[PDB]
């Protein structure tokens, strides 16, 4: 039982492993839309003043 | 080469001239489409093409939409 | 002939009655504190062109005269400039007279033509047995450095130097572009230090062109630095022939500095927050590092990541002109290893059978499948146990435990602070190395045998004197005389020998003070310009 | 107090004196640098310089950058 729980939590750390490699792709995708719409937002504000 | 035309607008090129290339080389190759020949064409990294002519777009001050891109 | 209409932060307006500067054209501004270069950057119409100064602004008139000099920022270039340290304009800042000028060439340039290219996509010996073998840098090509503070990147840097010139007789020029001040005189004094750099007389035997462009000068400034390093690389490519090794330390500050100049000359930035230009600012630089017919620029540029984000359009976009990777990292360097290339994470696109052969290719794969293959079982060793496996396994533990010793290498400008003497490695015999303790031809030669050493006619002699070293230990015995009074006296003894210095309760601070008088009025000046109080009506 | 320099621009302060607040307290602190002596200058939060800049140059339209910042 002990070796067969240490073979079980080796594939959930490479199951959250993985899972965290994508969640982490996406929350740096999520982080340039971020940056990218602020300064489109700032831009238009201030274009349309000057 | 005996068939092949080349067809190339670099990176240190300006922006028009990237934009320009594939529609360039697509006119080349229309040349064998219209007269009943065959035309293979690769424009590699139009990935590329949309970033110059992104660049040429904000330079306009055209108004930037999804990731900057002109709409 | 023109004059200064308007200063807005680091961005001038110049009016020009007569015929404009042509666009990257050099102003001097006449008469100022200091030496102010502005670089013309747009014909706005009505007669003034918009320039972005490299020096500061402050103290800028609105009708100041302004010197167009006819061309582009203008450099001295040559052998003169070996072991001096130039801005981005030119001068002289390490304080050691003029620049002996060769030549003086415009630092804008258009790329080589495609007729003038090669077409031979060789590879760069550059006497680094973990560089010439897992990862090539390409003659003519570009090559990110992923090192950091204390994995000993300024010693591969200036062995990169010193081996480049000892084996092909090309020079470097080191592009600080906006690295600190106390980073690059660190670089300076360390490059001084190793003999890469001479003072004086020797100055000629230099090997490296520093070109500063710092921190605290402005984003002009820092963003033309490295086309002034690759102005002095150019001229050692297309005038004397040679190999030139160009270092832009901090290729993301070129970027991020070229980004600051889009920004201030108004203009939209594109995504993340990047100049709408960035691929052509990137590639005007990276596309004149190229071979020629005539010699090669090989570019080594540090790379930032910036938020641990590969896929930020700065990384991004110097990566597609990146033809080699070298990363350096802290574990290879706590194992002691050096150079703390990671043998794995390093890449090269000169590493396929087409260019260098099948022979130091299927060396280098099997090198890197064999540390590969020691990698991911050392959760299997650390777990279970070291000799809970096979012997095949503690075979590959064994190779892979004695090539990622041989991977390691003295230094010739590290010799100097640490005594052993480097060695310059070729490539075939670094080839036919590798290709013997893959094989196994050593596997009864110790691990410590393949450590700090040339080639594999050294790792036998390593062991040799490791095994005359079990006789010469009979020699003599381990002892430590006297357990309470060989040295250690009484504590009141030890505060009684060491000497009081002298602490005054007067700190003093008035040496060498001016002492002015300040007026609590406010001074202002009237029409005719003296100095006058306020006249003291609303 | 007989060897700190306390130099405050505080909250109420105008933009432009927390912008140059940093700048003043450096200049205090490179007498003693450049007289032989030895400096520690602790600029309290540069953020909040930082703040008091983008005021003032987005209130003299420059054009803004990232965030809303200057170039």
């Amino acid at each position: 039982e002990h070796a067969s729980r240490m073979s079980a939590m080796e594939n959930s750390t490479k199951s959250a492993g993985e899972m965290l490699g994508k969640l982490t792709l996406d929350y740096n995708r999520k982080r340039q839309a971020t940056i990218t719409t602020e300064l489109i937002e700032i831009i238009a504000g201030a274009s349309a003043l000057m | 080469m005996r068939y092949t035309i080349m067809v190339s607008a670099t990176a240190s090129d300006a922006a028009p001239l990237q934009f320009l290339a594939p529609y360039s080389g697509c006119a080349m190759a229309e040349y064998f489409r219209d007269t009943g020949k065959h035309g293979l064409i690769i424009y590699d990294d139009l990935s590329k093409q949309s970033v110059a002519y992104r660049q040429m777009s904000l330079l306009l001050r055209r108004p930037p939409g999804r990731e900057a891109f002109p709409g | 002939a023109g004059y200064v209409s308007q200063v807005i932060g680091p961005v001038v307006d110049v009016r020009f009655d007569g015929e404009l500067p042509s666009i990257l054209s050099s102003l001097e501004v006449e008469g100022h504190s200091v030496r102010l270069v502005l670089e013309v950057a747009q014909h706005m119409g009505d007669n003034t062109v918009r320039c972005i100064a490299m020096d500061s602004t402050d103290g800028l008139v609105r009708g100041q005269k302004v010197v167009d000099t006819g061309s582009p920022i203008k450099v001295p270039v040559g052998r003169g400039t070996l072991g001096r340290i130039m801005n981005v304009i030119g001068e002289p800042v390490d304080e050691q007279g003029p620049i002996d000028a060769a030549d003086i060439w415009s630092i804008h340039r258009e790329a080589p033509e495609f007729t003038e290219q090669s077409t031979e996509q060789e590879i760069l010996v550059t006497g680094i047995k973990v560089v010439d073998l897992l990862a090539p840098y390409q003659r003519g090509g570009k090559i990110g450095l992923f090192g950091g503070a204390g994995v000993g990147k300024t010693v591969l840097i200036m062995e990169l130097i010193n081996n480049v010139a000892k084996a092909h007789g090309g020079f470097s020029v080191f592009a600080g572009v906006g690295e600190r001040t106390r980073e690059g005189n660190d670089l300076y004094r360390e490059m001084i230090e190793s003999g890469v750099i001479k003072l004086g007389a020797e100055r000629g035997n230099s090997k490296c062109t520093l070109v500063y462009g710092q921190m605290n000068e402005p984003p002009g400034a820092r963003a033309r630095v490295a086309l002034t390093g690759l102005t002095v690389a150019e001229y050692f490519r297309d005038i004397e022939g040679q190999d030139v090794l160009l270092f832009v330390d901090n290729i993301f500050r070129f970027t991020q500095a070229n980004s600051e100049v889009s920004a201030l000359l108004g203009r939209i930035p594109s995504a993340v927050g990047y100049q709408p230009t960035l691929a052509t600012d990137l590639g005007g630089l990276q596309e004149r590092i190229t071979t020629t017919t005539k010699g090669s620029i090989t570019s080594v540029q540090a790379v930032y990541v910036p938020a641990d984000d590969l896929t930020d359009p700065a990384p991004a976009t110097t990566f597609a002109h990146l033809d080699a990777t070298t990363v350096l990292s802290r574990s290879i360097a706590e194992l002691g290893i050096y150079p703390a290339v990671d043998p794995l994470d390093s890449t090269s696109r000169m590493l396929n059978p087409n260019v260098i052969g099948a022979e130091h290719y299927n060396v280098a794969r099997g090198v890197q499948k064999v540390l590969q293959d020691y990698k991911n079982l050392q959760d299997i060793i650390a777990i279970l146990g070291m000799d809970e496996l096979s012997e095949e396994d503690k075979l590959t533990v064994a190779r892979a435990r004695k090539i990622q010793r041989f991977l390691s290498q003295p230094f010739q400008v590290a010799e100097v602070f640490t005594g052993t003497p480097g060695k310059y490695v070729d490539l075939a015999d670094t080839i036919s190395g590798f290709q013997g303790v893959l094989t196994g031809k050593y596997d009864d030669l110790p691990e410590m045998a393949f450590y700090m050493v040339g080639d594999i006619k050294e790792v036998k002699e390593k062991a040799d004197k490791m095994a005359k070293d079990i006789a010469s230990r009979k020699e003599a015995d381990n002892k430590k005389v006297s357990e309470e009074l060989k040295d250690i006296p009484s504590l009141d003894k030890l505060v009684s020998e060491i000497k009081e210095v002298v602490i005054e309760e007067d700190d003093g601070l008035e040496e060498d003070f001016k002492a002015e008088a300040l007026s609590s009025e406010t001074v202002v000046l009237n029409e005719e310009g003296k100095s006058v109080p306020l006249p003291k009506k609303n």
